[PDB]
């Protein structure tokens, strides 16, 4: 037709190829949801103005993970969850050493419970049914003498078990793993680290190549 | 009596090949999007299908006639989509299981080796490479009488010469590029994929990923099943009346007339395995 | 606290003390431009072939 | 005790605000409405489909004219189209990837472009360089914003998370008023055709009328009962359609502010997430959780069609100034444009 409208063709046919490869590495450029409790350990874990997600970009062994750790955002959780439905796998570090005291300012909730509560919530959304959870346990050199004095008698008065640090970090496992409702289609990951622990790294590229396996299954059409 | 029966199940496994090749076709044209590496393959199973089901009725009345009114205008063409047809199914099973244990093995490598483009590549390579084939076949085509029915058949023109060496090696190589690197490739990738999927956590529990795990291996059992025990014997008998001497023995014929037929039928019923069975078209259906 | 409930209190005293005429007049001057302008809404009768140029 | 006396206070006023509102109303709609000739199917097929995004899409604005609209999905790129050539013009790319609101100026000079990264974002579409730059970086909120509606080439209001509207400047960057009294996260905004005042809807199911020059809330009103994510008002002026998470549409006037008409069916119980006016207003456009999109008498209440055909749940739908045509954003890339 006209000179001008084939000349708006051609943009438009050339930013629509700069819009493919630029979003063709959309793709390789994997993603995690970091979430977790206020100083429960996730401040500590990202060294391996906004004030909203902030942005990190990382990788290892060529793979370009981004996190988007929700600190900052003080808005309600539920309408902006959907976002997420891109994301690969959800980080969720909580401490270990949370386990005896509520708040160090007030006495009201403990901070344990409000991360099982949390866990509970961002485990059995419906955003979320097939996005397998890295759950992380950090700062386990401070579990270590915490644990010497103050029984979970404090946190849980049913434990009625033995009061050491293998049977304490395996019945925190065991309650934060049956919070997940359905562990068919869903797995949730746990590592134990502490703050200068290193190959947290390895645990999340292996967790990220797991879930990519399953997605290599479901669109060639076998899982 | 004898060929009645036979006839009318030839009829109808031509027809509903016809009709679920096609269906597929539409359905892949116009219903489900072709961006996924895999769908374009199975375009390709769909479109080899479709090109060696038309000479179904040819083999149905050179089986009734024992010639053919047909001349060089078609059996030239239809010996060359033949090898055309064999090239292609059997180049894009051992690209779809090699894409299948890239995607697996290496996942990490599969989100760069696993492109549409990249696919679209890889598909063209393996077109051009049956086509090389194809047009071999279509410039060494014609057709001879013999001196006992005078009947006719097409098939390579090699006249008696110095040329049975050279024709001996013909389909020895075309026998190992067909059913001993290509079979190995699918049988190693897929083992290896399922020896890959062991070590997962996602895929080796005990409630239901082990399950889902039975059944990937159990449907890759059953496509490599479905491909070798339907395609091999006719390279047995071909390559056993290549090597020595095999005269039209009634035996031969009756065997030949087998292979064909599970040739045919293993072709026919790829489309409804396809359908049936790769869960995409059963995601899109519901 | 305590300001907070004065704030409000004082913010939901402005909003009382505002005219409130009748509904019945609302859904009637409504009506009157709905069919004021319905002749202005292709949407509503659709433009032949020679306009709407979405064709 | 003060503050029981207060409360006190506060209730019986607005009890009081609430019976002079029951007493006002003298008549329904509904009753009036009856003897009028219905609205025949909206059998309204697709006449353009903006394909060319690779992510979610979740708003969109047209000019004051056709033929220009915005669209902001999570790939980062915030796309001008040219909608009757199916062409676009600029591809902006985004500091931040989560954006969930994006407007286009009356001017058709500056875009709105924001969402998780409590950032408004203002670009210069029209430069002596040939790009896309940013021009103004509006910061100052500490929830997410979530609609950023323009009143002018210079004034820009914008509903954040921090359940409260504002009102900038792009020149200073600094809030000229901050609209205070929502007590729910806030994510609706629609300004009145006169460019005077404006409604936002919130999670408290209330819906607050506040003037722009002075900055407070003028009225409010509660009549649903679920978080509102969709508001516009009607094109006279004299009204707003409420558009919740409760599988209902509500209508409110500026005159009374009460409860003119509700439109909820029983076959549908999902929720909505956009709603406009033609510029009739006879026609009301609901989008669904439905994966369609569903137009609704805005006097009858009934079902005038159904703009199905969405692979996935919409967004964002926006009817042009000049009545022409509708484009339905979704979640599946795509960008419907339905007469
Ligand atoms: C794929 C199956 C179903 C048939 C299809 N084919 C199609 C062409 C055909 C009908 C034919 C062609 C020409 C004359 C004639 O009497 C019959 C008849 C040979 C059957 N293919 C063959 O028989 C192929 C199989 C084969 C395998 C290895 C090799 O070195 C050469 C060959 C050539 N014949």
């Amino acid at each position: 037709l006209s000179a001008e409208d084939k000349a708006a063709v051609e943009r438009s046919k050339m930013i629509d190829r700069n819009l493919r490869e630029d979003g063709e590495k959309a793709a390789r450029e994997v993603k995690l949801l970091l979430l977790g409790a206020g100083e429960s350990g996730k401040s500590t874990i990202v060294k391996q103005k906004t004030t909203g997600i902030v942005e990190t970009h990382f990788t290892f062994k060529d793979l370009h993970f981004k996190m988007f750790d929700v600190g900052g955002q003080r808005s309600e959780r539920k309408k902006w969850i959907h976002c997420f439905e891109g994301v690969t796998a959800i980080i969720f570090c909580v401490a270990l050493s949370d386990y005896d005291l509520v708040l160090a300012e007030d006495e009201e909730m403990n901070r344990m419970h409000e991360s099982m509560k949390l866990f509970d919530s961002i485990c059995n959304n419906k955003w979320f049914t097939d996005t397998s959870i890295i759950l992380f346990l950090n700062k386990k050199d401070l579990f270590e003498e915490k644990i010497k004095k103050s029984p979970l008698t404090i946190c849980y008065p049913e434990y009625a078990g033995s009061n050491t640090y293998e049977e304490a970090a395996a019945y925190i496992q065991c309650q934060f793993e049956d919070l997940n409702k359905r562990k068919d289609t869903k797995e949730i990951y746990t590592h134990f680290t502490c703050a200068t622990d290193t190959k947290n790294v390895q645990f999340v590229f292996d967790a990220v190549t797991d879930v990519i396996i399953k997605n290599n299954l479901k669109d060639c059409g076998l899982f | 009596a004898i060929p009645v029966i036979i006839t009318a199940v030839y009829s109808v496994v031509f027809v509903v090949g016809l009709v679920g090749n096609s269906l597929v076709m539409f359905v892949i044209i116009r219903y489900t999007k072709m961006k996924t590496a895999t769908n374009i393959y199975i375009f390709n199973l769909a479109l080899a299908d479709a090109l060696v089901t038309t000479t179904m009725p040819f083999q149905s009345t050179v089986y009734l006639m024992n010639s053919w009114p047909f001349g060089d205008v078609l059996c030239k063409i239809v010996i060359s989509i033949d090898y055309y047809n064999m090239f292609t199914s059997i180049f894009t099973l051992t690209m779809m299981s090699v894409d299948r244990y890239i995607a697996v093995c290496h996942p990490v490598k599969a989100l760069d080796f696993r492109t549409p483009l990249k696919a679209k590549i890889i598909n063209i390579c393996i077109w051009l490479l049956s086509s090389s084939v194809g047009i071999s076949a279509i410039v060494l085509g014609g057709t001879k009488v013999r001196e006992d029915v005078d009947v006719i058949e097409c098939s390579l023109q090699f006249p008696d010469d110095d040329y049975s060496w050279w024709d001996l090696f013909m389909k020895i190589c075309v026998f190992i590029f067909a059913f001993v690197i290509p079979v190995l490739i699918i049988i190693v990738c897929y083992t290896l994929m399922i020896l890959r999927l062991k070590s997962v956590r996602l895929l080796s529990g005990s409630r239901e990923k082990d399950r889902n795990l039975r059944r990937i291996t159990r449907l890759v059992l059953v496509v490599v099943a479905v491909f070798v025990v339907c395609w091999t014997p006719i390279h047995i008998f071909i390559l056993v009346e290549a090597l020595g001497s095999t005269s039209h023995s009634t035996a031969a014929l009756s065997s030949y007339y087998f292979c064909i037929a599970l040739g045919y039928t293993n072709s026919s019923l790829n489309p409804i395995l396809y359908a049936f069975l790769d869960e995409n078209f059963k995601r899109c259906f519901r | 606290s305590i300001a907070q409930a004065r704030k409000l209190v004082e913010q939901l005293k402005m909003e009382a003390n505002i005219d409130r005429i009748k509904v019945s007049k609302a859904a009637a001057d409504l009506m009157a431009y709905c069919e004021a302008h319905a002749k202005e809404d292709p949407l509503l009768t659709p433009v032949p072939a020679s306009e709407n140029p979405f064709r | 005790s003060e503050l029981d006396q207060l409360r006190q206070e506060a209730e019986q006023l607005k009890n009081q605000i609430r019976d002079a509102r029951k007493a006002c109303a003298d008549a329904t709609l509904s009753q009036i409405t009856n003897n009028i000739d219905p609205v025949g199917r909206i059998q309204m097929r697709t006449r353009r489909t903006l394909r060319g995004h690779l992510a979610k899409i979740y708003a969109m604005h047209w000019g004051t004219d056709s033929r220009l609209l915005v669209s902001a999905s999570q790939d980062g790129k915030l796309i001008i189209w040219d909608s009757y050539t199916t062409n676009k013009v600029h591809a902006i790319p985004l500091r931040s990837s989560w954006v969930m609101t994006c407007a286009y100026a009356p001017s058709g000079n500056y875009v709105a472009c924001g969402g998780l990264d409590n950032i408004c974002s203002i670009y210069n579409l029209k430069t002596r360089e040939g790009n896309v730059r940013v021009s103004r970086e509006l910061a100052g909120h500490t929830g997410y914003l979530s609609c950023c509606r323009f009143l002018d080439d210079n004034q820009i209001v914008t509903s954040s998370g921090d359940t409260t509207c504002a009102l900038w400047d792009i020149e200073t960057g600094q809030q000229t008023t901050t609209f205070t009294g929502h007590t729910g996260d806030v994510m609706s905004l629609s300004l009145a055709p006169d460019t005077r005042l404006f409604v936002s809807g919130a999670c408290d199911a209330s819906a607050k009328l506040w003037d722009v020059r002075e900055g407070m809330c003028r009225q409010t009103f509660t009549g649903h009962e679920s978080d509102i994510n969709a508001i516009c008002f009607f094109p006279n002026g004299n009204a707003f359609a409420t558009g919740s998470d409760d599988a209902t549409c509500r209508l409110f006037d500026l005159r009374a502010d009460q409860e003119l008409m509700t439109y909820s069916h029983d076959n549908i119980i999902c929720g909505i997430t956009s709603v406009s006016f033609s510029k009739s207003g006879r026609l009301l456009l609901a989008g669904y959780d439905d994966f369609n999109c569903n137009v609704w008498d805005a006097l009858k209440a009934d079902r005038a069609g159904v703009l199905a055909g969405h692979d996935n749940r919409v967004s964002c739908l926006g009817v042009t100034d000049d009545g022409m045509a509708v484009a339905t954003g979704s979640w599946d890339s795509f960008l419907k444009i339905w007469n």
